[PDB]
């Protein structure tokens, strides 16, 4: 999604 | 310990049958009241645990498939397939009813005002103002599709909307999570475990910062996030995003994370793990404070500690227990046991505590 | 009605 980026 | 830890109650002391006393069948929106749902033949009955006063609950004859109190009131809301009736249980009356078009799967009080309700395609807010019905909020994300849902909570403006579900793979259980933003109109798919919002006053910032902490395990490891989502206000610096990792010892293979409360006062998450391990972490930096196993059954249901800002849950074996920060304890745990005088000082800071001064 | 509560009597 486009709403928040983070470690996978 | 820089925690205090209290059991409150053992649910089988007021003749509960243990067998009811799991997440399906007992339910606890907050730290004022537990509800039980007991059924024999077909003669289901509710048991309303007053917790200012648990020697003598309430036992009413039921037909719901679940049961949820209002969190600040003697308000209970009562579900059976699509049917939904809320009754002032002091006035013994019906206050409100609905009947939705699908099956409401799971739903809990997101305020005290207002019920979340999740169907198999879509999550509506119920407000108790007036003739409000449910107003649809999103459609469900098709990553959730097949998941037990476990939990629905929201931001303090309910502007960030949070879905989680859970299902069996390759014999671990896997966390989906739905995040939704009102104003954009968009949803995030998140593999998590347990999650909670927090509303954070970074220094030098004239505005809270709303954060999004997840703790999750995947098949390598545990991380848990915090996240400032939506825009910052204005001249508010953002908050720098935290992922720290999720400790689980070699022996609890098959732990995750069930639980999770912000400490609104100390700025601290509790997380609680399956098999009743309870870790703190500083809300600011991510720091895991203190991880102990309190408990050797699984916390399934958890409440702020209005009274303590701390965590209250339910075992399985009928155990109501509670955590806080001890404020006498947890400075001098962080100096003198973690070696972390930085951490001490700005959490002192914080909360106006005494004994994060370096002596020499 | 059809309530999915019943309450004992006021008396
Ligand atoms: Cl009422
Ligand atoms: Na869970």
């Amino acid at each position: 999604g486009n709403l928040i980026t983070f470690s996978p | 310990l820089p925690i205090r830890f209290q059991e409150h109650l053992q649910l089988q002391n007021l003749g509960i049958n243990p067998a009811n006393i799991g997440f399906s069948t007992l339910t606890m929106e907050s730290d004022k009241f537990i509800c039980i749902r007991e059924k024999v033949g077909e003669q289901a009955q509710v048991v309303i645990i007053d917790m200012n006063d648990p020697s003598n609950p309430i036992r009413r004859p039921i037909s719901a498939d679940s049961a949820i109190m209002n969190p600040a009131s003697k308000v209970i809301a009562l579900k059976a397939g699509k049917t939904l009736q809320i009754f002032n249980i002091e006035m013994k009356s019906k206050m409100k009813a609905h009947t939705m078009t699908d099956d409401v799967t799971f739903w809990k009080w997101i305020s005290l005002n207002t019920v979340a309700l999740v169907t198999d395609n879509a999550v509506y807010h119920w407000s108790m103002e007036g003739e409000s019905q449910p107003v649809k909020m999103f459609d469900r994300h098709s990553s959730l599709a097949g998941c037990q849902i476990i939990n629905y909570r929201t931001d303090a403006k309910q502007k960030w909307l949070l879905l989680t579900g859970i299902s069996a793979q390759q014999n671990r259980v896997v966390g989906a999570m739905q995040l939704y933003s009102v104003d954009r109109k968009v949803s995030q798919p998140i593999e998590g475990h347990a999650a909670s919002f927090a509303q954070f006053k970074m220094e030098g910032n004239a505005e809270e910062s709303t954060l999004f902490c997840f703790a999750v395990r995947g098949q390598a490891g545990g991380k848990l996030h915090i996240i400032e989502v939506g825009t910052p206000p204005t001249g508010n610096q953002p908050f720098p995003k935290k992922a720290v990792d999720v400790f689980f010892p070699p022996e609890a293979q098959n732990d995750f994370p069930v639980a999770m409360q912000i400490s609104e006062k100390h700025d601290v998450v509790f997380l609680i793990t399956k098999y009743g391990y309870i870790h703190l972490y500083d809300l600011e930096t991510g720091t895991c404070i203190y991880m102990n196993r309190i408990s050797g059954e699984t916390i399934f249901v958890t409440a702020p500690h209005e009274a303590t800002a701390g965590i209250i849950g339910v075992n399985r074996k009928g155990q109501v227990l509670s955590v806080c920060v001890e404020e006498e304890n947890i400075i001098p745990y962080i100096t003198n046991v973690l070696q972390n005088p930085d951490l001490a000082l700005r959490m002192a800071v914080r909360n106006n505590l005494a004994g994060a001064e370096e002596l020499f």
